[PDB]
């Protein structure tokens, strides 16, 4: 049914595609693209919310990263639609270092 | 001792990213707990075909731990990303479901090591509990091979009597003392 | 609703031959519960996983350390099977379950 | 682990005198108890001023673990000589009375050393309690500062845990095998 | 040098570890298990994180190609064989891994991370280092990237076909041929 | 990691005398190329009885690298004299031709020791191939036995994921927060 990063998570929310930070390249294949895209038009509630992290920086700045999803923020993107269903994990700046590496930046 | 824990000395601190009972990562130390009792309880791993019934055990049981004023935490080598996925897989599919208590990661076995429950050949805590006084002062070391767990009832048993000895210990002087007037003939 | 454990075959697996070395703290209210459930709607119940483990001179063992409310409702309906997914493991797959209790499988 | 005590691997062999519960000194070693569960417990000291109502309940209780082919033995670092007087002075007088255990005698200081419950300032054990299986592994670990005694109960349902795991170990082949015949549809 | 134990030239280090083999099971498989094989043996660093894992389903879908190539795709992490059996029932749709067409080894004593150099000692993880070991068991490639760049299964295939193509050139009789000056 | 260059530290500083594609001799530093992206490459010997097409089509495609902010930069144990030498050896009687990008010289193997590719036994560098950030910190390590050679596009794949990622870290704050207006209901 519900998401192994979310799950015992209540709140979806309609996070703006222009506020997630999406720092890894995506390697679409555009059939599963196309697929979804679809799927959302005929269906929204067929399609689970992505799981974005919610960091805080040294100065209390919000960031929202979206890792995941891949294909289904490439599906949104398409249908230039202004936001996408996401539950949002809060998380550490040390939690982002496993992602990003010396990409990492520091975040105020 | 226990590797590096010894009783009567402060327990060793940890800093380690932990899952709490929201769903949530924080970044936690021993040492925050400062003026808790704490049970600190390492398990062997996540997603074993075990029914995790233990650990569930001390979930369901945490306000009897919050109303003694003592904070259990569990721990095992597997990361956070783990941990937070065997919550969210629920117990009819051989997962954990949600927790009242935090699940501690230590994924550089040097939590384990420290509290002397590494098993190394496998890289696995055993079966350890340790309690540790609001004064971070190790108290009580309970060691079990993997087959085996442990009581909720037992481990509520040593935190009250531990605070029961601490309490006794807030005393003031006697206003009596002994002489000539007190003798029984 | 399947297993993390075992996401093809479901074999029905004599009780008689599964292996139960931990014991079981039942709440003899999940038993009944799923006791009903059983008679009521099998489909609804997964299968339990056992671990199939051959010995050293290639005797096979069938070990159950899982749904332990499960095996206790399919034991007190006096049934002959129990649906499971079998997972083939190894020997040091089982010293995590039973430490110094580990027997010398032939 | 625990000063040289590992879960898993052999307890740490001691040879010191006893007295017995007959009263006579024997010298006895805990490979003399192969074949028998052991329960190993370490108390401080002998004629402290505390009712000694601990190590009495495991004398009083001991029928429960000979029930389970099971010995348990006590010790402290006083001399047996300490020890046969502690037996032989009554209760009444704060004395600990006859008993149905053996109370082993560590006057080097070497058995509480290898079993790590040595408090090394005072030069006394700790209240360290130890499982060990009818081959002479270690099962468990018990360490409780000085103030906190160890429960009959807890020690028995451990004591029954580790025999019932040990007991499904007896297995012989199955004689079962899967295939087209075994598959559910 | 080289890389924390695995050196070019040399036979790869050997590991023994539990792995999630395609069909479900758990066996013991040691690199040494191998020979007569080519191996891309590549590391990733932790399971059940919140990346889409494209870059192991790649490895896995394309695996036909290795096999053609005669040679094994082994995936490895710290995480254990209980956890990588999980990332592989956990579907797609919710964050998990799918089944798999390789064999998935669990390095729990991060003694085989640390072998081939690809330990990342501050978080207990290995980084993305892939090697490629030939039938022999004689390492030929090493490539590691930082954390947030992946592995093309293209330039995997590229590096296997040359090493075997000059592998098998080295198959060679005495000539029957001499010059006359 | 690999000799003494480790993936996430900065990559191991070196000074040495290079051969410069204008046909000079300058002594350069690592640190020299701190705000550009650095493809590093060892080969093993100049002047050797293989098409050098490794080394050219790093040379050719030098603009596409440029165009990234990033210097390919080539070395091998073989002094500047013998770089040069090859430079100015044409490819039809099997030298190397004119370079789009400099030449370093490891005569002391000390960089190639370094930089964990050095070949003991022949005193030689493995086919080594090093990513390297603008701000000096090692992101990528290849490493080749001496008969397989390099492919650009994998090159510029990388530096181009490396880059990537490395900008999607200049962000600023998001200017939206979750709350009652945010909040999707149940349907």
């Amino acid at each position: 049914p519900m998401s192994i990063h979310s799950g015992r998570i209540a709140a979806v929310h309609n996070v703006p595609l222009s506020v997630l930070i999406r720092p890894l390249p995506s390697v679409l294949d555009p059939a599963k693209v196309q697929s979804l895209v679809d799927t959302i038009r005929e269906d929204p509630d067929s399609v689970p919310p992505i799981d974005v992290l919610w960091i805080k920086g040294a100065q209390g700045g919000d960031y929202f990263y979206s890792f995941g999803g891949c294909h289904r923020y490439a599906a949104y993107q398409q249908l230039q639609r202004e936001t996408i269903p996401a539950k949002l994990v809060q998380s550490t700046l040390s939690d982002l270092r496993v992602y990003l590496g010396a990409s990492t930046p520091d975040l105020q | 001792s226990s590797g590096n824990a010894k009783i009567g000395h402060p327990a060793p601190n940890f800093k380690a990213t932990a899952v709490m009972p929201d769903g949530q990562f924080k970044d936690i130390s021993l040492s925050d707990y400062k003026g808790k009792y704490v049970v600190f309880f390492f398990y062997p791993l996540d997603f074993t075909f075990v029914c995790p019934t233990e650990i569930i055990a001390f979930s369901d049981r945490a306000e009897e731990f919050k109303k003694l004023n003592s904070q259990v935490i569990g721990a095992s080598v597997d990361s956070h990303f783990v941990h937070l996925a065997w919550v969210n897989t629920p117990k009819k599919q051989g997962g954990l479901g949600p927790m009242n208590i935090p699940l501690v990661s230590d994924p550089k076995r040097t939590i384990a090591q420290d509290y002397g429950v590494l098993k190394a050949d496998e890289g696995i805590s055993f079966r350890g509990l340790f309690i540790i006084d609001d004064k971070g002062i190790l108290r009580q070391i309970t060691v079990n091979d993997l087959p085996v767990g442990r009581s909720v009832d037992e481990t509520l048993r040593l935190v009250q009597a531990f605070q029961f000895t601490d309490k006794h210990g807030e005393v003031s002087p006697a206003g009596w003392k002994p002489g000539s007037d007190t003798i029984k003939p």
